[PDB]
C-alpha cells in the first residue's frame, strides 16, 4: 500500500503555469501507476492522465493534450502534474491517484486503469483577483433566535468559522461560499440558540483567513 | 469519446434499507468499470473494479453488477456512512481515455419538515462601506427543494441574488439554505420594504418574511 | 596502453567504438579471457567473471557504435586489463583502482597524528601528495602521515594519487576539535 | 532439384546474405503481426541530450502460429545446397545440387533452446565460426528431438530420460571437440537480459520465461525424477529482440494457454579462460536470431547465375 502526500494550495492568474506534486511513500514506487484527475467547485471527477512509471511513458485526455505534463521522480518518489496556459476554468481541486500493477521489476505489468490509492488533493484557483482577507459583517438576531455573521469580499478560498472560540457548535450552520461578479468569495455562518439567551449569553463569530494571514472576531448583539 | 451516464442523479433512500445506482455507457467498455464513493471534502473511495470485484476493505453490502454498457451498484442495506455521491469510471479504451459518470448523490429520505425563515437586514457598519446585503435564512427542512423570491415594494427580484445550501445533516437528515440579496447603498435607499418569499412541500401556503428600511 | 584510474567504491566506465554507428557484436573480457559482458544482438550477455553483479553496459549507445564497459561499485581486485573486440579488432585498456582511507573516522585533537593509507593494486608504483585546508602538504607511496595536527587542519584534505602520469584525487573530511584554554 | 556431378562448392553459414534476408522478413513479420501496446526505442545522437521514441498503439490479443517460408532464388541468382548431412557448415562440399526453393523454415523466436527446427540426419552436429574463440555461440542440432510441453498456468515439462540421453551426446560430440580427456560441464547461464538468462519462447501469442537451471545443471565423463518441470514466467514488459528497445503487451485472456514443441537444437556458450584444469564449462546461449535462422540455413547459399 502507497500513502500518497500532495503539495499545498495554489493561487494563479490567468496565463500562468503550475506544478503539484504528489510524495508515495509505504510500497515500491516503481510497481505503481499514477494518475491525475480533477474537480471543479460543485461539478464531478475529471481523468487528466496516467503515468505508467517503470517505462516513464504519459498519456492524457484529449481536451488537455498539449498544455499538460506528467512526470515521475523515481529517486524521490514523486509524482508531478504541470498545467500551462492556465485559464479560470482550470481552478479546480487537483488529485493524485495510483494503483498496484504488479511486479513491474520483473516485467510483470497489469495496467490496471481504476484507481485504488488517493492523495489528499490541491485546491489550485486561477484567477485575476487578488488575495485579500474578508469583511466580516453580523446578522443580528420566538423561542428560539437566528443569528450569524455574514463573510464578504474575500480571496481566494477557504475561510474556516467557528463561535465562541469552539465552544459553541449545536445548530451552526455555515454555508458554502458563492463567488461573486467581483471575483470576490462571500459565506454566511448562522446559528440557531434560544431566545431568552440573548442578552445573557454573548456570542462571537471567529473568522480565519489563512491565504491573507487574516483572524477576525465579530460580537453579534441583539440590536 | 466513450460517454457514461448515471441515474438517477440523486437518490433518496430510508436507513437500512436497499439503493441500487444505474451506469451506462455508450459504447461496451466490457468489465473495465470501476465505483467509487465521494463525501464532502474528501477523495474519492475505490468501492468496485473490474464490475464486480469488491475492494479491500470494502463491505459486503456493496456489490456491483453488469458488463458491456449497463452497470448497477448494489447496497443492500444503507447504513449511515454509506450516504455519499457515487461516481462510476470507464477504463477499457487504448491509448487511455477514461471517463467518468456525472455521479449520484445518495441522500437520507425522511419525513417532509417545513423551513423556518429568518430575514436579516444590512449592517450599519455594510451600508457605511456603500453596499447592503439582505439575507434570507431558511432553516432544517426536507427535502431540499425550495423556491426563493426576492421583492422590493412588490417588484420581483432578478438577477441580484445568490444561494448556498449546506449538505444534509448527519443528525436530523434536513437542509439549510441562504439567498442574499445585493444591492448598491444608493439603490437600497431608493426602496421601502424588502420581502423574501418561500415556497416549500411543508407549507401550505408560501410564507413571507419583511422588514422596513429605517 | 591506455590507462584508467578509478577509486574504491566509485563507478567507472571503459569505451569501445566500432567504425561505425551501428550496433554490432560485441565482447569485453579480462586479461585471463574471462568473458565480462557483450551482447547477442540487441540483449545483453553477462560472463562467469568477479564482476557479473556489478558490469553493465549503456544499450541506448549500442546503435551508436559504442559499447562501453561500466563497473560500479570498484573493487581494488577490479583492476586489469580489458579487452574489447569489436569488428575483428581489439582495444585494450589497464584499469587501475586505488582507495584512500584515513586512520581514524572519529574527531582528533590538536597534536595528533593523522595517518592516510592508500590501498592499491598487486604490481602499481603509485605517489601520492595530500594537502589539509591551511597547505600542510605531506606526500609519500603507500602511507602519509603527519605527526601533529593543527586546529586549522579540520576541514577537507585533497589527496593526489599519481600513476603512469594519470592521477586521481581523493577528498577526506576531517575533524580537529577546538578547545578553550 | 538436380545434383551437380564433380563440382566443388565452398559454404560459409557464418557469412550467407539468406541469414540476413529472412532476418529482415521475420522483423517485419512481427511488425504486421504481433503490436505491442507501447513500444519504447533510445536515440542518443546528439550527444547533449536523448529522445526516447515512444509509441503507442491498438493491442489486439491475436494468436500466433509460424507457418513455414519457403525461399526461392531472388532474381538473377540460383541456390545450392550442400547435400552431407554431416556437413560442419564452413568449407568445401563435394555433393552439391541445385534447388527451386529451400525446404520449409519456421522461423521461431527464441533464446536457449531452438524449437520445431530440422533434426541431424546421422548424428548430433555442432557448429561455430570459431570454436577456439570462447564468445562464439555454439550451433547444436541434434538427430532425436525431445518433447517440451508448456502451460501458461506456469510450467514447462520435459522427460528426464530423454533430455539425459540427449546430454550424453552433446557432451561426447563436444569432448570429441575440445579434447577426450575433457570433463563436460553444464551450468545455468551466468546472466544478463531476462530474455537471454531463461529458456524464452512465445505460445498462444505470450511470451514466456522459462527457468533452465534444471536442464543444465549435469557433469559427464568425469568418473521427482522421471519428468523435469521447469518454473515459468509470463510477461508482459519484454525486451525486443528485432532492435534495442522495449515493448509492452496486454495480459493474457485465456485461461488455457497449451504448447507442445519439440526441442530440435540448442544455442550454447564455452567459459573458456585461462585453465590449466582439465574440463570444459557450456551454458545456454542464444538472443542474436540469426543463430536461429543459420541453424536451418547453414546448408544452402545464393550464387549469381
Ligand atoms: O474533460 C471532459 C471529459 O471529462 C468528463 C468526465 O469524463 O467531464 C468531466 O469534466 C467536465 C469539464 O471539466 C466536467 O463538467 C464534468 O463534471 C467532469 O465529469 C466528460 O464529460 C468528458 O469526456
Ligand atoms: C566425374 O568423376 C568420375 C569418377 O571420378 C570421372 O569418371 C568423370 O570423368 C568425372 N566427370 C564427369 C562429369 O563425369
Ligand atoms: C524529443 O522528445 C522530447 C519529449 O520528451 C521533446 O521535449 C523534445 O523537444 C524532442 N526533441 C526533438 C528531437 O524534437
Ligand atoms: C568442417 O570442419 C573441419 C574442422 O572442424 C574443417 O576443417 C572442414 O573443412 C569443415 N568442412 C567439412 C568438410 O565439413
Ligand atoms: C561430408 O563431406 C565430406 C567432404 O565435404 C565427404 O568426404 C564426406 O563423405 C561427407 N560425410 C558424410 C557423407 O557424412
Ligand atoms: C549425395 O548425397 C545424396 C543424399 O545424401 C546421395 O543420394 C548421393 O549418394 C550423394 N552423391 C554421391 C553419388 O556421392
Ligand atoms: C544420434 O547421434 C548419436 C551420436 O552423436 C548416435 O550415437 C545416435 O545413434 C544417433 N541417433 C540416431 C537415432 O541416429
Ligand atoms: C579464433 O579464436 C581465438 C581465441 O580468441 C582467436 O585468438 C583467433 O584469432 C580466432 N581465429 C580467427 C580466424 O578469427
Ligand atoms: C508432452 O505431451 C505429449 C503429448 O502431447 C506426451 O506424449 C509427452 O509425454 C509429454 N511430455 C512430457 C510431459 O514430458
Ligand atoms: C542421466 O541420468 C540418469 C537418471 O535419469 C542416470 O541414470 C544417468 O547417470 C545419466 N545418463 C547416463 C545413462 O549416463
Ligand atoms: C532458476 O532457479 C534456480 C533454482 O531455484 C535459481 O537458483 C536461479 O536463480 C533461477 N534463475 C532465474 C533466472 O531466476
Ligand atoms: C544441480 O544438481 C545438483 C546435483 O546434481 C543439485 O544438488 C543442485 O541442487 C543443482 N543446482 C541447482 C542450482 O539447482
Ligand atoms: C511447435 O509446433 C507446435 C505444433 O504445431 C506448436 O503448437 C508450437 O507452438 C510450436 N512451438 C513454437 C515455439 O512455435
Ligand atoms: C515432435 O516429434 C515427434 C516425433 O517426430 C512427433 O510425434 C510429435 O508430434 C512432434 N511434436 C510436435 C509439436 O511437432
Amino acid at each position: 500500500e502507497v500513502q500518497l502526500v500532495e503539495s499545498g494550495a495554489e493561487v494563479k492568474k490567468p496565463g500562468s503555469s503550475v506544478k503539484v506534486s504528489c510524495k508515495a511513500s509505504g510500497d515500491t514506487f516503481i510497481r505503481y501507476s499514477f494518475t491525475w484527475v480533477r474537480q471543479a467547485p460543485g461539478q464531478g471527477l475529471e481523468w487528466m492522465g496516467r503515468i505508467i512509471t517503470i517505462l516513464d511513458v504519459a498519456h492524457y485526455a484529449p481536451h488537455l493534450q498539449g498544455r499538460v505534463t506528467i512526470t515521475a521522480d523515481k529517486s524521490t518518489s514523486t509524482v508531478y502534474l504541470e498545467l500551462r496556459n492556465l485559464r479560470s476554468d482550470d481552478t479546480a481541486v487537483y488529485f493524485c491517484a495510483g494503483v498496484y500493477e504488479g511486479e513491474a521489476d520483473e516485467g510483470e505489468y497489469d495496467n490496471n486503469g481504476f484507481l485504488k490509492h488517493w492523495g489528499q488533493g490541491t485546491l489550485v484557483t486561477v484567477s485575476s483577483a487578488s488575495t485579500k482577507g474578508p469583511s466580516v459583517f453580523p446578522l443580528a438576531p420566538g423561542g428560539t433566535a437566528a443569528l450569524g455573521c455574514l463573510v464578504k469580499d474575500y480571496f481566494p478560498e477557504p475561510v474556516t468559522v467557528s463561535w465562541n472560540s469552539g465552544a459553541l457548535t449545536s445548530g451552526v450552520h455555515t454555508f458554502p461560499a458563492v463567488l461573486q461578479s467581483s471575483g470576490l468569495y462571500s459565506l454566511s455562518s448562522v446559528v440557531t440558540v434560544p431566545s431568552s439567551s440573548l442578552g445573557t449569553q454573548t456570542y462571537i463569530c471567529n473568522v480565519n483567513h489563512k491565504p491573507s494571514n487574516t483572524k477576525v472576531d465579530k460580537k453579534v448583539e441583539p440590536k | 469519446d466513450i460517454v457514461m451516464t448515471q441515474s438517477p442523479a440523486t437518490l433518496s433512500v430510508s436507513p437500512g434499507e436497499r439503493a441500487t445506482l444505474s451506469c451506462r455507457a455508450s459504447e461496451s467498455v466490457s468489465s473495465d468499470l470501476a465505483w467509487y464513493q465521494q463525501k464532502p471534502g474528501q477523495a474519492p473511495r475505490l468501492l468496485i473494479y473490474g464490475a464486480s470485484t469488491r475492494a479491500t476493505g470494502v463491505p459486503a453490502r456493496f456489490s456491483g453488477s453488469g458488463s458491456g454498457a449497463e452497470f448497477t451498484l448494489t447496497i443492500s442495506s444503507l447504513q449511515s456512512e454509506d450516504f455519499a455521491v457515487y461516481y462510476c469510471q470507464q477504463y477499457n479504451n487504448w491509448p487511455p481515455r477514461y471517463t467518468f459518470g456525472q455521479g449520484t448523490r445518495l441522500e437520507i429520505k425522511r419525513t417532509v419538515a417545513a423551513p423556518s425563515v429568518f430575514i436579516f437586514p444590512p449592517s450599519d457598519e455594510q451600508l457605511k462601506s456603500g453596499t447592503a446585503s439582505v439575507v434570507c435564512l431558511l432553516n432544517n427542512f426536507y427535502p431540499r427543494e425550495a423556491k426563493v423570491q426576492w421583492k422590493v415594494d412588490n417588484a420581483l427580484q432578478s438577477g441580484n441574488s445568490q444561494e448556498s445550501v449546506t449538505e444534509q445533516d448527519s443528525k436530523d437528515s434536513t437542509y439549510s439554505l441562504s439567498s442574499t440579496l445585493t444591492l448598491s447603498k444608493a439603490d437600497y435607499e431608493k426602496h421601502k420594504v424588502y420581502a423574501c418569499e418561500v415556497t416549500h412541500q411543508g407549507l401550505s401556503s408560501p410564507v413571507t418574511k419583511s422588514f422596513n428600511r429605517g | 596502453k591506455k590507462v584508467v584510474l578509478g577509486k574504491k567504491g566509485d563507478t567507472v566506465e571503459l569505451t569501445c567504438t566500432a567504425s561505425q554507428k551501428k550496433s554490432i557484436q560485441f565482447h569485453w573480457k579480462n586479461s585471463n579471457q574471462i568473458k565480462i559482458l557483450g551482447n547477442q544482438g540487441s540483449f545483453l550477455t553477462k560472463g562467469p567473471s568477479k564482476l557479473n553483479d556489478r558490469a553493465d553496459s549503456r544499450r541506448s549507445l549500442w546503435d551508436q557504435g559504442n559499447f562501453p564497459l561500466i563497473i560500479k561499485n570498484l573493487k581494488i581486485e577490479d583492476s586489469d586489463t580489458y579487452i574489447c573486440e569489436v569488428e575483428d579488432q581489439k582495444e585494450e585498456v589497464q584499469l587501475l583502482v586505488f582507495g584512500l582511507t584515513a586512520n581514524s573516522d572519529t574527531h582528533l585533537l590538536q597534536g595528533q597524528s593523522l595517518t592516510l593509507t592508500l590501498e592499491s593494486p598487486p604490481g602499481s608504483s603509485p605517489s601520492v601528495q595530500c594537502r589539509s585546508p591551511r597547505g600542510k602538504n605531506i606526500q609519500g607511496g603507500k602511507t602519509l602521515s603527519v605527526s601533529q595536527l593543527e586546529l586549522q587542519d579540520s576541514g577537507t584534505w585533497t589527496c593526489t594519487v599519481l600513476q603512469n602520469q594519470k592521477k586521481v584525487e581523493f577528498k577526506i573530511d576531517i575533524v580537529v576539535l577546538a578547545f578553550q584554554k | 532439384e538436380v545434383v551437380l556431378v564433380n563440382v566443388t562448392e565452398n559454404f560459409n553459414m557464418w557469412k550467407n546474405d539468406m541469414v540476413e534476408q529472412m532476418h529482415e522478413d521475420i522483423i517485419s513479420l512481427w511488425d504486421q503481426s504481433l503490436k505491442p501496446c507501447v513500444k519504447l526505442t533510445p536515440l542518443c545522437v546528439g550527444a547533449g541530450s536523448c529522445n526516447t521514441s515512444v509509441i503507442t498503439q491498438a493491442c489486439p490479443k491475436v494468436s500466433f502460429e509460424p507457418i513455414p517460408i519457403h525461399y526461392c532464388a531472388p532474381a538473377g541468382f540460383a541456390i545450392l545446397k550442400c547435400n552431407n548431412c554431416t556437413f560442419n557448415g564452413t568449407g568445401p562440399c563435394t555433393n552439391v545440387s541445385t534447388v527451386q526453393c529451400t525446404h520449409g523454415i519456421r522461423p521461431v523466436v527464441s533464446s536457449q533452446l531452438l524449437l520445431n527446427g530440422s533434426l541431424a540426419c546421422e548424428e548430433v552436429v555442432i557448429r561455430s565460426v570459431n570454436f577456439t574463440d570462447n564468445a562464439k555461440t555454439i550451433i547444436v542440432q541434434l538427430n532425436t528431438s525431445v518433447e517440451i510441453n508448456c502451460t501458461g498456468a506456469g510450467h514447462c515439462n520435459i522427460a528426464r530420460a530423454k533430455w539425459n540421453n540427449t546430454l550424453k551426446q552433446i557432451a561426447s560430440k563436444l569432448r570429441e571437440q575440445f579434447g577426450n580427456n575433457k570433463t563436460i560441464i553444464f551450468k545455468q547461464s551466468s546472466g544478463g537480459d531476462p530474455e537471454i538468462v531463461t529458456h524464452w519462447f512465445n505460445c498462444g501469442g505470450e511470451f514466456f520465461y522459462c527457468n533452465s537451471t534444471q536442464l543444465f545443471n549435469s557433469t559427464w565423463f568425469n568418473s521427482g525424477s522421471d519428468t523435469i518441470t521447469l518454473p515459468c514466467r509470463i510477461k508482459q514488459i519484454i525486451n525486443m529482440w528485432q532492435k534495442v528497445g522495449k515493448a509492452m503487451y496486454a495480459p493474457p485472456i485465456s485461461g488455457q494457454i497449451r504448447c507442445s514443441s519439440n526441442i530440435t537444437g540448442l544455442l550454447l556458450t564455452r567459459d573458456g579462460g585461462n585453465s590449466n584444469n582439465e574440463s570444459e564449462i557450456f551454458r545456454p546461449g542464444g538472443g542474436d536470431m540469426r543463430d536461429n535462422w543459420r541453424s536451418e540455413l547453414y546448408k544452402y547459399k545464393v550464387v549469381k547465375i
